């Protein structure tokens, strides 16, 4: 058995248990991935490596993460590119920016990526985003083109609570996003 | 209160290494916005 | 608020969330700090920095740790030097060996050490151990010379269960060691 | 069952930095022994 838990209800300016990449930084009790500025990227990783599966026994971990986030854009017609929660190898570095969200480099299945991401995509990229052009929540496996998406209406400046759970008995990854209003 | 839920089967063991790091990413392009996280909790259990 | 919690009931050969120093290594489900070999030192650190007090609020963390250990010596009259549980700065490296337990460098109070250790001392060093020459449990703050000690009868090869708790409200550190028989 | 208990007041704020690393140490000299840990749990709460 091996378990791991953590809870941060407020970020320190010197948050030693996190790894920052791109523009990520902590400010005012909050974690800022990007400020409202053009063409930039920011990532923040929890520094402990997590034991996800055991080659030896074939066991896979059960896990759940909860977080509160905010997207603050100039207007509902001027917003891009999005935000993700992702699982990747221990030495992960930012990948392509823009519509690739700093996590993937192609819409084609890249088995070397070894990354799973839950995206909250606010900008429609014709090459791989759902046809309906709506903003959406998507589950990404080794590629920027989602294996499953759900339309989502961005509430600008509002706080969303998200819960992401993985049931190992089942292999099912569940994502719930909630707004107060 | 407005909610959204999405489910999918993902075979973790075949896509990610035994050991991984978890985190958040965000980007902007010609169009942009600020992205920030206010709180974060996590729990995992292997075996 | 921040909380951190972890449990390891069996050690992996590749325990990526631990930092090993000296001869420490994992093997057979167990963490080995030293083999029964002369003049050696081993250390193992949890890799994540822990936030113990906050500058700002002046708050101090409450914490509790529990572990099972065994000391296996050739015989009851041939056993040295001991084992410790310690709290140190993030960059901590092994300090002097032998009677210093890999964590201190002197019997004089050293403010720059910034290390608190709970020792399980099996060998009487005349320069600073209790005069009774008994093996003992001790609480060490910036020095190898304990602030408080308790005689302890080593049960050679037996698994000891230890609980170490810190109550931020009273600043009281408590140590309990238990043997089955 | 046989147990031992010890307690001491330790003003942590004045001795250790705000962020620390926790771990185990063991050494041998001319006399020696094997030192092993079989399991380890840890819980801290700041605030
Ligand atoms: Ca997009
Ligand atoms: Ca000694
Ligand atoms: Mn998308
Ligand atoms: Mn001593």
């Amino acid at each position: 058995t091996e378990t791991t838990s953590f809870s941060i209800t407020k970020f320190s300016p010197d948050q030693q248990n996190l790894i920052f990449q791109g523009d990520g930084y902590t400010t005012k009790g909050k974690l800022t991935l990007t400020k409202a500025v053009k063409s930039t990227v920011g990532r923040a990783l929890y520094s402990t490596p997590i034991h996800i599966w055991d080659r030896d026994t074939g066991n896979v971990a059960n896990f759940v993460t909860s977080f509160t986030f905010v997207i603050d854009a100039p207007s509902s017609y001027n917003v891009a590119d999005g935000f993700t929660f992702f699982i990747a190898p221990v030495d992960t570095k930012p990948q392509t920016g823009g519509g690739y969200l700093g996590v993937f480099n192609s819409k084609e299945y890249d088995k070397t990526s070894q990354t799973v991401a839950v995206e909250f995509d606010t900008f429609y990229n014709a090459a791989w985003d759902p046809s309906n052009k709506e903003r959406h929540i998507g589950i990404d496996v080794n590629s920027i083109k989602s294996v499953n998406t759900k339309s989502w209406n961005l509430q600008n400046g509002e706080r969303a609570n998200v819960v992401i759970a993985f049931n190992a008995a089942t292999n099912v990854l569940t994502v719930t996003l909630t707004y107060p209003n | 209160v407005t909610s959204y839920t999405l489910n999918e089967v993902v075979p973790l063991k075949d896509v990610v290494p035994e050991w991984v790091r978890i985190g958040f990413s965000a980007t902007t392009g010609a169009e942009f916005a600020a992205q920030e996280v206010h709180s974060w909790s996590f729990n995992s259990q292997l075996g």
